[PDB]
């Protein structure tokens, strides 16, 4: 039937059907409106730019992001988003098509709610379900074990499997992630005499941050190293001149994973909210925890992440053991390709939410027996 | 691998050791009772004088070296990371030359795959299971390939521009083949065959409605398709073995016992097709049974998961598609996911597609049966004509024509002939038949043919010719 | 034909064919259920793990025994452990296979009736017999005479025989056996700041007990040897690190059998009972008695022991008298090679409870004479 699988994620939605390895719609989770007066006279443009063509048209444009830290803040621009990938990018008709929805870990139930409501309501799908980003993720990765790190744009948060069966009591979220790193590096770049204050320089910032930066092994070393030499400067184009020089900006940015208190958040680092959440479990998987840690999310791709987080585990976890990370080249669509995979098999038929059965037991059906 | 034609293992560089090629050596290296040195010399001068030249049939030679050759390479993973590099770079370097590609970029193809997200290309981590994997499918679906290029082009000699209309097809399938260690490929051939038997059956209800319609009374007009069509449900409906399978293969760390056990929650109690494995005579092992229209069958299960799996690499086959050689017009064409393939569902499609193709074309069945094992004619055995008489289902579709009134004659020659039975139009049969002390309920009148239940003529008949 | 020589016992079955010099089939005895809920769908694990396969589930499970003290209490999880070590550590169907059960003296007869009917309905069993721990280890150590001590896990009795006639007024039965060590090591682990709580951390706990607790020959001596030496000390590694150091705590938990006011239960000590019982026979059969001590179970398999137990012994017989105690390298599988010897007699074929014999006596057919 040809089940249609979406990630609605954060400043990033891709869709697609199941049974393929590789999502056919990638683009912003971005909604944009005209702020100009306009003069010219019988083009008519439209009232709202949703996704792509937002990028484009940028630098007229006031460009939002519906949703902060993986709950949705503003809804009509969510039923935008949704209509602009249901529509316009797919061109398939929602109403034979099961929808799979992929949800984040701790979030209010209202937010589940809603989105059954505008799925079953609006778009009229005849059935729909729910899932956790880090199960998906695990389930793209062909294991069965293993804490795993799904460290988005919007919030990062460490869910622990063993056998396939959950530890929810050591499920930790942290909502540092990609935007707070943008900030961050917008605030740090300002003392070089570049001022990024709209919300267009957001874009050019966040490329400057995919392109120019990566994670250090060491801090206080690398610092002395930058702090002397000039072999860590590299220039960047800005789409109409005037190069920039950024030195230990690019590896200081970063470092806020791993420091938290750049910010003036008080929780730990990654490296030690992973070895807190291995800590909570029993002592009896611990082996495979830690010999099976899974790296997923856009944020996990800075080149240096995976050895300085092995490094700093290493020096936590007891020295008898061996510490092994996973970090495939493609971490940021891995949540899509264990959404397909999972939306593919056939014992999944029975799990759908129907429109009968959502029909007779109301919005609240979501937290029932069905997930 | 013969050795009376040095030009092809000169150019194709073969050692003439089949122990040497881990495609090959797993199976049986040579057995007697057969030279193919004469198959060879049959096959080359039937390639050489035809529609085509012999470059086509170098190239051809060339593929199924290339073949060969994919069993050597050892892809050993990469210290501290699940990614897999190649060792041997000797055996690939050969395969490149084979084929003409670039020895780097075919490993590099197979090592990093790339697939397009959205509107850009990532590349894809993969060990060494994964590459063995999709290595074995690459082979396997050039040889299909190859095969099926050189059956279009003794097609395309073939024909002729006469005006073609109302085609003749001829069809030769195995039948239900049974040995003591039943697996996968005896599945599929069961499978298929239990799809012809359901067809054949179909067929023989059609005839038999028709009959019924043309004299105006239906005897049990009940359709014989759902008298077979539970077996079917169990192998290629959902929740079946072959979809429980193919869900298998894509799960994370699936096993052979783990499908067993997943096909027992699923189906034993179930569907009464699925029952217990049987211990008789001693077999080696079993697994599971099936209740098939021949009898009890039962599978194994080991290597299922290694053989059904088809992961198709995609820069290898954009490779194929730049090389010098056969390769284009082999490869031409290349949305399910290419990881999501399997040797089951091809195998369902292409069934489908043979049956959507008979079904337009009116059937006519014949059945062939070796009598005996060996080339002697004088001794025939018993068990062996009895399991293909069972298995071809001739006693089966017998006793299907005779559960109705299979026995039909005309009223006029009845009338005319079988009067002696007690010696002393419509109306005249029917005082003739109830006068011989017949009881009303065995027979049922019509206006042409009159329908007998089985056994009266013959009781008739024997007792006429007593009273000559 | 083949008979089964069967040994429920407490925390450890074993079993096997007559005939045979070991048992084939060794595994503890317990029921996993998953105490979690599972968010993999499609694997669909089992809803009950019995045998050694719940051993490697110790962090997903929780592991409940089916016998406390010799008596079973669950008989659905008995069952199902029956049912497993007839059809998958032996792999053989018990329909045509006569079987030799054992049980603790001084046993409810509610639970002989209710395992005789369970084998008689539930398997079909041709035949089936019960018989006594003690005799068969009496079989299995080449006597005729002498009281033997069977300290397993649940209970620990005492029961003599002289000249194959046993004496049912001497027997002593006392329920302090491994269990209550491995509770009371839990216990006093606390002390130096380890804390064993879960189901799964008894197996750990039962590990380290059995690995590195000695008996001591004098208390109060290794008690001064112990405050003011180290030597003593020795180091666990857990099964992820952080190895614990346990010193005094070694010699203190097996002391439990010696001085049970440890851990509050008023009867005496097991040397004490093994006098008294000795002194409760006739005064014609003591020096036997005295001079064939046979030692059996998996209890009894502490280092020195039996030094210890021949001490006390000594100090509370008559100084004129010869004390030998027979600890056999292989105590721990004493009871079942005793019952293989048992079903292996040719005068024993007569013994057996046939099921005609059963179906017309009713369950009550066991306490007659065919016991
Ligand atoms: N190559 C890269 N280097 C550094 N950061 C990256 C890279 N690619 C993406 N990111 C960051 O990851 C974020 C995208 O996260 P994404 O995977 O879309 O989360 P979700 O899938 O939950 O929407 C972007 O905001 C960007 O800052
Ligand atoms: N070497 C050892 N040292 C101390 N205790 C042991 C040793 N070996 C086994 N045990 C204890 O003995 C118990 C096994 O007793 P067992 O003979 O199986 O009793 P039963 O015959 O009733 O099943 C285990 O619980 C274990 O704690
Ligand atoms: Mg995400
Ligand atoms: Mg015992």
């Amino acid at each position: 039937t040809t089940a249609l699988v979406c990630d609605n994620g954060s400043g990033l939605v891709k869709a697609g059907f199941a049974g393929d390895d590789a999502p056919r719609a990638v683009f912003p989770s971005i909604v944009g409106r005209p702020r100009h007066q306009g003069v010219m006279v019988g083009m008519g443009q439209k009232d709202s730019y949703v996704g792509d063509e937002a990028q484009s048209k940028r630098g007229i444009l006031t460009l939002k992001y519906p949703i902060e830290h993986g709950i949705i803040t503003n809804w009509d621009d969510m039923e935008k988003i949704w209509h602009h990938t249901f529509y316009n990018e797919l061109r398939v008709a929602p109403e034979e098509h099961p929808t799979l929805l992929t949800e984040a870990p701790l979030n209010p139930k209202a937010n589940r709610e809603k989105m059954t409501q505008i799925m079953f309501e609006t778009f009229n799908v005849p059935a729909m379900y729910v899932a956790i980003q880090a199960v998906l993720s695990l389930y793209a990765s062909g294991r069965t074990t293993g804490i795993v790190l799904d460290s988005g744009d919007g919030v990062t948060h460490n869910v622990p499997i063993y056998e396939g069966y959950a530890l929810p009591h050591a499920i930790m979220r942290l909502d540092l992630a990609g935007r707070d790193l943008t900030d961050y590096l917008m605030k740090i770049l300002t003392e070089r005499g570049y001022s990024f204050v709209t919300t267009a320089e957001r874009e050019i910032v966040r490329d400057i941050k995919e392109k120019l930066c990566y994670v250090a092994l060491d801090f206080e070393n690398e610092m002395a190293t930058a702090a002397s030499s000039s072999s860590l400067e590299k220039s960047y184009e800005l789409p109409d001149g005037q190069v920039i020089t950024i030195g230990n900006e690019r590896f200081r940015c970063p470092e806020t994973l791993f420091q938290p208190s750049f910010i003036g958040m008080e929780s730990a680092g990654i490296h030690e909210t992973t070895y807190n959440s291995i800590m909570k479990c029993d002592i009896d998987i611990r082996k495979d925890l830690y010999a099976n840690n899974v790296l997923s999310g856009g944020t996990t791709m800075y080149p240096g992440i995976a050895d300085r987080m092995q490094k700093e585990i290493t020096a936590l976890a007891p020295s008898t053991m061996k510490i092994k990370i996973i970090a495939p080249p493609e971490r940021k669509y891995s949540v899509w390709i264990g959404g397909s995979i999972l939306a593919s098999l056939s014992t999944f038929q029975q799990m759908w939410i129907s429109k009968q059965e959502y029909d007779e037991a109301g919005p609240s059906i979501v937290h029932r027996k069905c997930f | 691998l013969s050795n009376k034609k040095p030009e092809l293992l000169d150019m194709l560089l073969i050692t003439n050791n089949p122990y040497d090629y881990a495609f090959i050596s797993q199976g049986e290296t040579t057995v007697a009772s057969i030279d193919d040195a004469e198959e060879l010399m049959a096959t080359d001068n039937a390639f050489d004088v035809l529609g085509f030249t012999s470059e086509e049939k170098n190239s051809m030679y060339k593929l199924t070296g290339a073949i060969m050759h994919f069993g050597n390479m050892k892809f050993k993973l990469k210290q501290r990371e699940e990614q897999a590099e190649p060792d041997g770079t000797e055996e690939a370097d050969k395969s490149a030359y084979l084929m003409g590609l670039n020895s780097a970029d075919l490993l590099k193809g197979l090592c990093h795959p790339r697939v397009k997200v959205g509107n850009e290309y990532v590349t894809k981590g993969q060990n060494v299971q994964q590459v063995i994997y999709a290595t074995g499918a690459l082979a396997k679906a050039v040889y299909e390939r190859m095969f099926n290029w050189m059956v279009t082009r003794i097609n395309a000699t073939l024909e002729t521009k006469q005006p073609r209309q109302y085609f003749i097809g001829v069809l030769d399938i195995a039948g239900f083949e049974i040995f003591d260690f039943n697996s996968f490929e005896q599945l599929c051939i069961n499978f298929t065959n239990e799809k012809l038997q359901q067809f054949f059956n179909h067929h023989m209800f059609v005839l038999e409605q028709e009959e019924y319609k043309k004299e105006g009374i239906e005897w049990t007009f009940i359709d014989f398709g759902m008298d077979l069509q539970a077996c079917i449900d169990l192998i290629e409906k959902p929740m079946g073995i072959m979809s429980i399978l193919e869900e298998e293969c894509m799960f994370p760390k699936a096993t052979d016992m783990t499908f067993k056990a997943k096909l027992f929650d699923n189906h034993l109690g179930k569907s009464a097709n699925f029952q217990k494995p049987r211990n008789i005579k001693g077999k080696p092992e079993a697994h599971f049974s099936l209740i098939h229209y021949a009898g009890i069958v039962d599978y194994n299960i080991i290597g299922w998961l290694q053989k059904n799996k088809d992961p198709l690499n995609e820069t290898v086959v954009g490779l194929y598609q730049k090389s010098s050689l056969k390769l284009l017009s082999t490869l031409f064409a290349n949305k399910k996911g290419s990881s999501f393939q399997t040797v089951s569902a091809l195998h369902r499609e292409n069934l489908n597609k043979l049956m959507t193709n008979l079904r337009s074309t009116h059937p006519h069945f014949v059945r062939c049966i070796i009598p005996n094992e060996t080339k002697s004619p004088g001794v025939m055995d018993n068990p062996l004509v009895m399991h293909q008489l069972r298995c071809n289902g001739v006693l089966e579709g017998i006793r299907i024509c005779r559960k109705g009134f299979p026995n039909r004659i005309l009223y006029g020659d009845f009338r005319q002939r079988y009067r002696i039975l007690n010696p002393a139009s419509r109306k005249g049969a029917e005082k003739l038949l109830s006068s011989l002390d017949i009881d009303h309920n065995q027979y049922k009148f019509g206006h042409t043919k009159v329908f007998f239940k089985a056994g009266l003529l013959g009781l008739l008949e024997e007792m006429r010719d007593e009273r000559l």
